């Protein structure tokens, strides 16, 4: 659903002090060659070559580190998280975006992304950028861009009298369609998404019910950095696979368990489900090596266990007796 | 004549492109009102048509140079002649009073036409008093001088003695995006090429220059007439007296019926049975009819202070 | 039932596009003397000396093998069928025409066949084309060309920024009302449909039900290519009869179940039926060699055995233990 709603004639100067301060020390910049971008990491490859030189060279530099989280292992993503909820002493405020690819504004393409990407790369290069951004308008870089731009408008919106370098530098996390931010601004975000015209999804951060980010639990991020897949998402619909029919459901029943074990070995009410699904539709399946050669493939801390256990409980709202007895139900089957 | 194939094969033509990226962000764009409500004020129209240039030449990547590529904003009185900001032969973009009616109010800015040039009187700025140079005429293409240097000058006074003449010539669109303010215009220009032209031989594509509008009417003297068209392919007409505020909006085909008419009778007439019954309607149509002079005198103004 | 209904400015160029694709490097061509036309395979000799010499040199070629199947032996289909499946993993889906040779357009006809057929052919043989073609407007290869231009219309509409050559390049298997396509482009082929102003029945691929293709079933084109006549036109029509009321009725049987025998000798619910007729019918029959010396004569693995027989289940709804009824039931007649 295309969407033209221009931002006030405000707002445009707290984007493009965003966009410089984005910009920051990295004034000159150049394509990557054809092999380069080839081996790094059709259509996806004339815009991927100028995109991922830009992301690695700006987005990952020293001081655009604050933010763009987005392009690192999950275990700094781990510590990223854990040193910014113990620097926000667990007062942090998650976003939800719905649809930002398909609901960001001509007006936001054009300035933000577009101006960003222009004044990164070299003048030589202009051409061809251009044409690029214009075929977009008619990937990850682009989530992240418009996360960078609504927490530097929500700050700006916060405190309108300190520098725009200052109020940058206090930027959180931020990954493609989630982020983190204080709490502080919890009610103006929904006004400042209003006047760019985007539609914008806060929670408190809760501890009973833990926090999510990038889809992943945090049971307890005061102490300990121990996360999980998130249940809200997966449980009511982990039963169900939405594999494509050609593939046999034994192949992508134990290739979701796998990918389960890598990430979620020692979550409740998920191991039993996986070792379940190995026992039974294990020894049915194809040979693992026949599945490794196939293109659907992939298309898919031990001492806080109890309190990995009760902050699952609690995410899932299900009494500890009543978990006891799914998981005895589950193991016996 | 011969002298048709003697230009032909006298070409020189230097076409150039100096990486000038088409600003298609500027071109094509919906029409927008800039005022939540009310009518907006020119401060505001004026911000909101910096900050659209702004962002283009932003996306677009290029540079300005911005007078008190090329941008200029009412700045008309700024600028004798736009001659002088086209014989650079670079992109320029304009936002200037080009009104499609003879007189009334101009955005928040009341304005009049006395003689050939327009008495305008900002609300907050100085009063400015400057023709217009027939911007917004049929056709896209503009015969325009070059800067040369009096060095150069003098280079070409043997040359110049018979006639030749170096010209540029530029592309044209405007786009007229606020509703409240139509009287302005957002024009756009794009440089083709230069060639060298004997003074004394006819161009195949009428290539015009830039001139100042005659709105007076020889056959009415004291009035000021003017017509434009409409978005539903309508030729509507715009009269009044000048130097004055008074105006009437009405189709040049209607106008035409009631001009040759003999009986001022006849013509209130006529008025009648359209349905016509606004006195302040019929009686401007009339007048002009009977090509009524008045002398309209000079009095003081008092106008409102700026609200920012 | 005629119908005008010429297609949008912005699919000309498509449509051209796709022509010139379709044209690849044979530019020039001759026409075929009668006598050759003849021994080849009124008013049928006449358009077919012309269009069999097109189809053989255009349609046959090496840059138009991609989707030009109409023209090769059914062991060669088969072939074609299993490797599209294998590139497409099983994603594809199929599209039924109703009525093309009823509903092709004059713009159609005028733009696409006799466009192709004037660029393929000699210059001094333009009169005799254009005037066959007139004469059409007021067979086989005319369906092939309509179905590789809507092939063409939905690549275009779905990738509109890449090369006409690289988009053409993609093509899959058709063969006149029948064809194959890749399944991301579902619900587009419906808009495109409209705008040429065809009707376009489109299912998706379902391995429980099968795959349907030339009126020919696929029961695992994942693994095996194991292929049987399609179930669900056959059988609830397979007990009529639909010969001329001069032939014995015994002769038509028994031609009917030589064909079935000939491509579906191992199918179940249909190898019982034929042998039952052959058994009832055959010596009844009049002879073999007098049927054959009549015109009316050509006017009609085991190793997944058991795939065979769950797929044509899924593909008749019937339970197994009906499926086991019946064929019960068939034999004891």
């Amino acid at each position: 659903v295309a969407n033209d709603k221009k931002p006030s004639d405000r707002i445009a100067k707290i984007a493009e002090t965003f966009v410089k301060l984005m910009n920051g020390p990295f004034k000159d910049l150049d394509p990557l060659s054809i092999e380069e971008t080839i081996e790094r990491l059709l259509f996806i490859l004339k815009v991927s070559r100028y995109t991922l030189a830009y992301s690695d060279i700006v987005l990952h530099a020293e001081h655009n580190e604050h933010w763009y989280y987005p392009g690192r292992n999950p275990t700094e993503i781990a510590d990223g998280v854990c040193e910014f909820v113990s620097d926000c002493d667990a007062e942090v405020i998650e976003t939800d975006f719905s649809n930002l690819d398909g609901r960001v504004s001509s007006w936001m393409q054009r300035n933000i992304a577009q101006k960003a990407m222009v004044q990164a790369f070299r003048p030589e290069y202009r051409d061809e950028i251009i044409s690029f951004m214009d075929t977009i308008i008619n990937t990850t870089p682009h989530n992240t861009q418009y996360n960078g731009c609504v927490e530097f408008t929500a700050l700006t919106f916060e405190h309108p009298d300190a520098e725009p370098e200052d109020l940058f530098r206090l930027i959180g996390p931020k990954c493609g369609d989630d982020g983190l931010s204080r709490a502080i601004i919890q009610k103006s975000i929904n006004r400042a998404a209003k006047c760019f015209g985007l539609e914008l999804k806060v929670e408190r951060y809760n501890p009973e019910i833990g926090l999510c980010f990038l889809s992943r639990v945090f049971v307890d991020p005061l102490a300990t950095t121990t996360t999980i897949q998130d249940p809200l998402r997966t449980l009511r619909k982990l039963h169900l696979t939405t594999r494509d029919p050609t593939i046999p459901l034994a192949d992508a029943a134990c290739d979701r368990v796998e990918g389960y074990l890598c990430t979620d070995a020692l979550t409740p009410l998920i191991s039993d489900y996986c070792k379940m699904v190995l026992r039974l539709y294990g020894p049915t399946a194809s040979t693992e090596q026949v599945r490794n050669q196939r293109r659907s493939r992939n298309k898919e801390h031990p001492q806080d266990a109890h309190l990995m256990k009760q902050v699952l409980i609690k995410r899932t709202a299900i009494d500890e007796d009543q978990v006891d007895a799914l998981i005895g139900r589950f193991a016996a089957m | 004549t011969r002298a048709l194939q003697r230009a032909v094969i006298d070409k020189t033509k230097t076409p150039i492109e100096t990486r000038f990226y088409p600003l298609d962000s500027l071109r094509t764009v919906t029409p927008k009102r800039v005022a939540d409500n009310g009518h907006a004020v020119s401060g505001a129209v004026r911000d909101a048509a910096r900050r659209l240039i702004d962002e283009s030449i932003t996306a677009v990547g290029g540079s300005k140079f911005e007078v008190n590529f090329i941008v200029g904003v009412d700045v008309d009185y700024y600028v004798t002649e736009p001659d002088v900001l086209l014989e650079h032969m670079r992109p320029v973009v304009l936002h200037t009073f080009n009104p499609k009616k003879v007189s009334g109010f101009d955005a928040d800015s009341p304005f009049t036409i006395k003689n050939n040039l327009v008495e305008y009187k900002v609300s907050g700025g100085a009063a400015w008093v400057h023709p217009v140079w027939d911007w917004c005429e049929a056709g896209e293409f503009i015969a325009s001088r070059v800067r040369t240097s009096w060095k150069e000058w003098f280079l070409q006074l043997p040359l110049r003695m018979i006639g030749l003449e170096k010209v540029g010539y530029h592309k044209i669109h405007h786009c007229r995006p606020w509703t409240d303010c139509p009287d302005r215009a957002l024009v756009y220009t794009i440089p083709q090429y230069v060639i060298w032209r004997f003074n004394w031989i006819d161009t195949e594509l009428h290539v015009r220059k830039l001139k100042r509008i005659e709105y007076q009417d020889e056959t009415k003297p004291g009035w000021n007439r003017l017509e434009y068209v409409t978005d539903k392919n309508e030729l509507l007409v715009s009269i009044g007296r000048e130097g004055e505020h008074a105006q009437i909006t009405i189709e040049k085909e209607k106008l035409d019926m009631l001009s040759g008419l003999s009986a001022t009778q006849s013509v209130n007439a006529r008025l009648i049975g359209m349905g016509h019954k606004d006195p302040q309607y019929t009686s401007m149509i009339v007048q002009y009819y009977t090509g009524k002079k008045v002398v309209s005198p000079i009095s003081p103004t008092v106008y409102k202070p700026t609200m920012p």
